[PDB]
Order: structure tokens, then sequence, then C-alpha cells
């Protein structure tokens, strides 16, 4: 539920209307796999699952 | 490197013993050449050409 | 000494991992010429078994910055080092670009492509930039003798790693951070002066003889 | 950091032979600065 919750806020951020900024999308792109322990690592291919 | 039962002899990485591997290179052959010193980490100063 | 490196100077890497007993000492290596996939060869260990210089050793060739780069390979057809450039880095033995691949190993998904030398240094995969990586040293900053510092491939966005895997502790372009050090080696010197790896002849007399082993297919071991 | 950043800005137009209305206000903020160091720099010696 946490997660959920939580990046609903970047689904705003990076889908400003009918569109994809690159300027933003990039940059979270990056991020979301700079820390593998992200996106549900447990059951998401990141642990082997 | 020499074996120390057979002469000089050319030996497989596997086994190669660090004091039968080693050898020098100087000149005139007497005088006994004292303990090594000097550890610089640079380029150093000119040599044998 | 500074750490110029001013674009020609050899230089090895020699960064490990805390697995087996003290992080032994491993150097990245490849002989090009067969197997195009780079390899680890320890080094630390050097008494009871030397280590295969001949293969491992790298040249640095250019150190332009990220915006250069661009603009060099967007139209195609002696200077010390700065930290956050784009690295150009050849094999010194087969003459080839160390660069990226295109494929995984492993069987597992972990997106890590593969660390191998490069036919051309075209292709966009093939340059690398030392990005900060310790609170010691900031960017914009010089680099030195023995600074440690993470590589960033210019293409893939992961790193460049040494993946502690279930193998023999390859190395692996994933997602992870290791401080890959990077050691010099023999520079600009003397013309006609000896240096250490050099295959040298070794002449006794004008033209007598010289020092050499018995031909291939003798009767007796080549030794 | 000022030559850094003018240098890391030169090779942005280095392609282009036009040089847009933007980016030659952005030239002209960043060089009246660097004027500004240079004869703080030069008080610092002068009287030697």
């Amino acid at each position: 539920c946490g997660g959920e919750r939580y990046l609903d806020f970047l689904r705003f951020a990076v889908f400003v209307n009918g569109e994809s900024v690159e300027e933003n999308a990039n940059v979270v792109v990056r991020l979301l796999i700079r820390k593998p322990e992200c996106f549900g690592p447990a059951l998401r291919g990141e642990g082997g699952s | 490197a020499l074996t120390e039962d057979q002469g000089l002899v050319v030996v497989d990485a596997c086994k190669a013993h660090t004091k039968a591997t080693s050898f020098c290179f100087r000149v005139s052959k007497e005088k006994l050449d004292t303990a090594p010193k000097r550890d610089v980490e640079g380029m150093g100063p000119p040599e044998i050409k | 000494e500074v750490q110029f490196l001013r674009t020609d100077d050899e230089v090895v890497l020699q960064c490990s991992a805390t697995v087996l007993k003290e992080q032994l000492k491993l150097c990245l290596a490849a002989e090009g010429f067969g197997n195009r996939l780079c390899f680890l060869e320890p080094t630390s260990n050097a008494q009871n078994v030397p280590p295969d210089l001949a293969i491992c050793c790298f040249t640095l060739e250019q150190s332009l910055s990220v915006r250069a780069l661009q603009e060099m390979l967007a139209n195609t057809v002696h200077r010390t080092l700065l930290y956050g450039h784009a690295i150009l880095l050849r094999h010194a033995h087969s003459r080839m670009y160390l660069s990226c691949l295109t494929t995984s190993r492993s069987m597992t998904d972990k997106l890590a492509f593969d660390v191998g030398l490069q036919e051309d240094a075209t292709g966009e995969a093939c340059w690398w930039t030392m990005h900060p990586a310790s609170k010691q040293r900031s960017e914009g900053e010089k680099v030195r003798v023995g600074d440690d510092l993470i590589l960033v491939s210019v293409s893939s966005e992961r790193y460049l790693h040494l993946s502690t895997a279930s193998g023999e502790l390859q190395v692996d372009a994933s997602f992870m951070q290791t401080l890959w050090n990077m050691n010099p080696i023999c520079s600009c010197c003397e013309e006609g002066y000896v240096t250490g790896g050099h295959v040298l002849r070794l002449f006794h007399g004008h033209m007598d003889e010289c020092l050499t082993i018995s031909a291939a297919d003798s009767d007796d071991q080549r030794r | 950091r000022l030559q850094e950043s003018i240098s890391d800005f030169y090779w942005y137009y280095s392609g282009k032979d036009v040089i847009e209305e933007q980016g030659k206000r952005n030239f002209s903020k960043a060089m009246s600065v660097a004027k500004q160091v240079f004869n703080s720099l030069t008080e610092y010696i002068q009287g030697p």
C-alpha cells in the first residue's frame, strides 16, 4: 500500500499533458534503476524471482 | 629460472619459484653489488640503452 | 607525483572485492584474438605465480569533456586529466579499444552488458567517464596517483562493476558500484632506453649469436 | 569554476554557426562578471 501511493506523485510529474517530458523522464529513469532495491525488488527480477 | 638440480631451465608460471625465477642485470660482475634501495615510484633516472 | 597522464601513459585497473581472504588483487585483462570478453588476472600473489602483464596492460588516448565528446562523435565524417572526463582506453597488445558489449550471461535478467574489447573506436559504446566516487575528491578536481574512482560507460548507464557472481568474480557492466583504482605503468621516457615490460633480444657480439631455445617440434622438451 | 563553466558553454555552440539571442545574453552575463573578477585580482598585485 505504501509503495503504490508513493510513486503516484511521479506519475503526475513526468506525464504533463498527453506527453512525456524528456527533461525529467531521463533523470527519473536513471534514479529508478540507480538503486536495485526499488520497484519491489523481491519479485521484479532484481532478486532472481 | 635455475632449478638448482638441472641448471638453467625455463619453468612454467604455475610453479615459478620466486628465488629460482628471479635474476639481475649488472656490470663488472665482481665487487658484490650492495643491497637495493631508493624505492622511487617515478620514471627514474637514465639507465642502459 | 601529480599523475598527469598526458594522453599517453599505460594504465592498469587494480580493483578487487573483499571475498576470499583480503580482497585479493585482480586486474582486468583481455587477449583480443580469440575471446573478445575480458577476464581477471590475480596479481597480489606474484611470488608463487607471476602475473600475466603482457595482455593486461592498457593505454590511454583521449580525455575530452562530455560535450566535447558529443560534438566529436556528432561530427566525424599531452594534457593532464580532469575529474569527470570521457576516457579512451586501448588494449596495448591487440591494439583494440576497450568497450562494452550488447549481450549478457549468467542466465539471470540482471541487465549487465559484458565488457570486451572492440575492433574499432567508433560505436558510441567505447568511452568511459571517471565520475566522483569518494568525498575526498570533488567533480572538477585533478586525479592523483592511485586515486580510486568509479567508471561509467557513456552509452550503458550501468557502472563498470566487479560482479562477484557465482563464477570466478567476473567483471560485468551492472548497476552496482565499486571503486575501480587505476595504477600507472611506463610513460614518455628517454628514446632508445630500457623499460620494464619490453620484449628484447639479448645479443652477444656484432652478429655472433643471441640467447635462444631449441626449435619447435624438437626431440626433447623445449626446457 | 567560471572558466570551466564558460568553456563548457563554448562546447555547445561550436557546431552551430548562429548564436541565439538567449545565448548572447548568457555570454554577456558571464563575461561581464569575469571582467570584474579579473580587475579584483589585479588590485591584489598592483602596488607590488
